[PDB]
């Protein structure tokens, strides 16, 4: 049933790109609404075949009443149990939720790191007494492969009349 | 405005005061993550139209892989900028920083989504799945992005910037600014003898920030353009679903209902060819636009690791002036920096000389300028007027008084001689 | 992963290009040789042009991504050209530009279609709690440190550098006098040694 108020001289209704939202019943003269049954992508979360042959299917942005069940901001999970403790992210589900395999598949709001707060007073300082020299790597790409495709041969391919 | 510097040899201008300034800088970090399934535009839930689409190779597979590539990337743009601290520091519960306020930048003990008093304005001065359209949610919610910025703030205002080297080292904020005077060539004694004035000047600068943001028509225009281009490049894409492209009608369901298969395959193929070309064009433009923000999220990561996690000698990058420190503030789809700098003011001119001829030997300053008010010569640091009597302790002797041009004959006070007598 | 990924995309966008040669594009066959002879030229030219437009439009695509992906390499090939100059051929004070720590030096080493930097840094460790003071009032005059901190173990006051604990007795050659101990908030009384 359409709550939006209409006028009697004409029947169909639409907003953008020829998408008819409402329609007028011919016989009963009743105004209805049109919204399609929800679609959406499906994402499969796996911890790797070597570890185990288990998956946690996620349905992207569905109410989960029209498809361990769990409802997230990104969608709905099937196969992951919510856990109170927060771990570092392993598989990013989305909207601040991550999953991992460790009693099969868990789903937690990831923690941002080891929380700490050292003391601070207006007349105390901390000075290091020693040092550790460390070597860290860093990788940067510089070039690609220099392919060169001639346009004539690819399109035609040995055909004079082409 | 027209200027003409009163240039003349042996004449210099040295400032006698300073004015703390806080200037905001706004950078976009990421844009909206939209994923479009190529099959639902061209066909639109039609089995008899899908078969015609697979005749076009694997175009619909690239247009799904390309958009997914520039959607995972947006979760790396946010990671590079904010996620730069191993731990999550916290401010002490008793705030006594020697005069500096910081109550407009620190998290609010108030209504949830604990943003700063400034971040509330930034999240209010800027303010869908219908047909194949999607909007994936960002991995980092604004409730956790506001905690990276809090963690960075809760450590930069309390322990210097020893984060860029490893372990956090506590140090009172009253003696942080003394360090960063030495960076810009100003003796630390200027801070301590002017601490009360400096704290009030710094506090007033922050107070005018939210006034300069809320009252002004649009300071966040850099962040608004990104939204105004994504939402506009999508309307033009959606509105292209109502164009005939040379077919009998622009809606696919009304073609299959009044045409047999052998002659409907030619009317559909005009929509398929047109709509496919009407989707490759926008995907290409998103790839170019994503690279523009990618280069902007790499500059915002550099500013976080140089202006915020240290002091930068680079000119006119961490603010217009001599950089002191920066404070990062979150944004709907970006980040805002508050550069703190010194601008010299209230300058007075004097007469100089490159050397001082005493005892037949040239004298040069160690760190300072030989300056004379008209009768007596003094030595002052180049960024602040503080005259001192010329002494062998702040000058060094190297050369003879017959090579350099411009010497003035003057006596260099020796401190050992009168103590000896 | 950075170097290996670049190889895959080049070999993925090129394999996809090759597979585009076996698509009808709305024509009667995906093989051009079997359309030239099986059909008359008057009606072959309208079916061949379907393949020509399909293949040409499928060739303009991968050129664009190759053009776009090239800019992603030159952007990353200017960081290497900058890190090689500023960090290998010198010492950089830019924080976190060439490692996590205080930069000392780096060594460049080649890699297939890339470069690898071994950033040698200086990470402080084993900190120690201390009690400090901004200045010291001796004979009514303030004494700020020339370079270092006025640290105190609890009873005695020393001067040490800011990045390594190395305590030294406070003398007139370690501190410089300016003003009197009446404006500094937090000055601590102590005696300054005179080496003369
Ligand atoms: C400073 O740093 C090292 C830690 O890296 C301290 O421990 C020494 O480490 C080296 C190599 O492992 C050993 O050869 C020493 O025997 C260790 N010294 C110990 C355990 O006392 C080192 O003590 C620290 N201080 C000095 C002066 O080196
Ligand atoms: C600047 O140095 C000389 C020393 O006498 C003076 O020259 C004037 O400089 C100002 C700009 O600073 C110019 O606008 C004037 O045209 C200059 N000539 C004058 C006033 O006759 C001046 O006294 C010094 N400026 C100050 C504030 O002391
Ligand atoms: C700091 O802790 C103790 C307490 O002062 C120091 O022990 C004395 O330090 C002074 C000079 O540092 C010596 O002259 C004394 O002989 C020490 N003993 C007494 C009873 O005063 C200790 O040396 C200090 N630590 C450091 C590294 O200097
Ligand atoms: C249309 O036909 C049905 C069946 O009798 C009945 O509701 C009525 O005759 C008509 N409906 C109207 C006038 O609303
Ligand atoms: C799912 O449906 C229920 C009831 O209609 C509602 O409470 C909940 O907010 C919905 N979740 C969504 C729209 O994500
Ligand atoms: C998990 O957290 C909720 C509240 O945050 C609490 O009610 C519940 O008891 C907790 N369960 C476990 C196993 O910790
Ligand atoms: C320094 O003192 C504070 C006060 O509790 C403490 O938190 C900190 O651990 C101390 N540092 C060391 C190395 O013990
Ligand atoms: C800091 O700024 C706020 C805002 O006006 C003010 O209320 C407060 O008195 C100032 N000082 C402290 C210690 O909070
Ligand atoms: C530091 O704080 C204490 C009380 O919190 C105060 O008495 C003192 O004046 C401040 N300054 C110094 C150098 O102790």
């Amino acid at each position: 049933e359409s709550n939006k108020k209409f006028l009697p001289f004409q029947q169909f209704g639409r907003d953008i790109a020829d998408t008819t939202d409402a329609v007028r019943d011919p016989q009963t003269l009743e105004i209805l609404d049109i919204t399609p049954c929800s679609f959406g992508g499906v994402s499969v979360i796996t911890p790797g075949t070597n570890t185990s042959n288990q998956v946690a299917v996620l349905y992207q942005d569905v109410n989960c009443t029209e498809v361990n069940v769990f409802q997230t901001r990104a969608g709905c999970l099937i196969g992951a149990e919510h856990v109170n403790n927060s771990y570092e992210c392993d598989i990013p589900i989305g909207a601040g939720i991550c999953a991992s395999y460790q009693q099969s598949i868990i789903a937690y709001t990831m923690s941002l790191g080891a929380e700490n707060s050292v003391a601070y007073s207006n007349n105390s300082i901390a000075i290091p007494t020693n040092f550790t020299i460390s070597v860290t790597t860093e990788i940067l790409p510089v070039s690609m492969t220099k392919t060169s495709v001639d346009c004539t041969m690819y399109i035609c391919g040995d055909s004079t009349e082409c | 405005a027209e200027n003409s510097v009163a240039y003349s040899n042996n004449s210099i201008a040295i400032p006698t005061n300073f004015t703390i300034s806080v200037t905001t800088e706004i950078l976009p970090v990421s844009m909206t993550k939209t994923s479009v399934d190529c099959t639902m535009y061209i066909c639109g839930d039609s089995t008899e139209c899908s078969n015609l689409l697979l005749q076009y190779g694997s175009f619909c597979t690239q247009l799904n892989r390309a958009l997914t590539g520039i959607a995972v990337e947006q979760d790396k743009n946010t990671q590079e900028v904010f996620a730069q601290v191993k731990q999550i520091y916290k401010t002490p519960p008793i705030k006594d920083f020697g005069g500096f306020n910081f109550s407009q930048i620190l998290p609010d003990p108030s209504k949830p989504s604990k943003r700063s008093f400034i971040e509330d304005l930034l999240f209010n001065k800027v303010t869908q799945k219908f047909n194949g359209l999607t909007v994936l949610p960002p991995l980092l919610t604004d409730e956790m992005i506001a905690q990276y910025t809090s963690a960075l703030l809760a450590g930069t205002i309390t322990s210097g910037w020893t984060f860029g080297a490893g372990a956090a080292l506590q140090i009172p904020f009253a003696m942080q600014m003394a360090y960063r005077f030495n960076g810009i060539g100003v003796t630390q004694n200027v801070l301590y003898e002017n601490q009360k004035l400096i704290a009030n000047q710094f506090n007033s600068a922050i107070g005018k920030i939210q006034d300069s943001l809320s009252s002004t028509a649009s300071a966040l225009g850099k962040l608004q353009d990104v939204v105004n281009q994504n939402a506009q490049a999508l309307n033009t894409l959606v509105k292209q679903l109502s164009s005939n492209f040379g077919a009998i009608s622009s809606v696919l369901n009304d073609i299959l209902s009044r045409l047999d298969p052998p002659e409907a395959e030619v009317q559909i193929d005009r929509l398929i060819t047109g709509r496919l070309q009407s989707l490759q064009t926008y995907v290409t433009q998103q790839l170019i636009r994503a690279a523009e923000i990618r280069a902007s999220a790499n500059l915002a990561a550099t500013k976080m690791s140089e202006c915020v996690l240290g002091q930068s000698k680079r000119v006119d990058f961490c603010g217009k002036g001599y950089h002191l420190m920066s404070f990062p503030q979150s944004a709907p789809h970006g980040v805002v920096f508050l550069h703190v700098t010194y601008v010299p003011a209230q300058e007075k001119n004097f007469t100089t000389a490159p050397a001082i001829c005493h005892d037949g030997k040239a004298h040069f300053p160690r760190e300072g300028v030989f300056v004379s008010n008209g009768t007596h010569w003094f030595v002052t640091q180049r960024n602040f007027y503080e005259p001192q009597i010329i002494t062998t302790d702040n000058t060094f002797v190297s050369g003879n008084c017959d090579v350099v041009i411009g010497i003035v004959n003057n006596t260099v006070y020796d401190p050992l001689q009168p103590e000896l007598d």
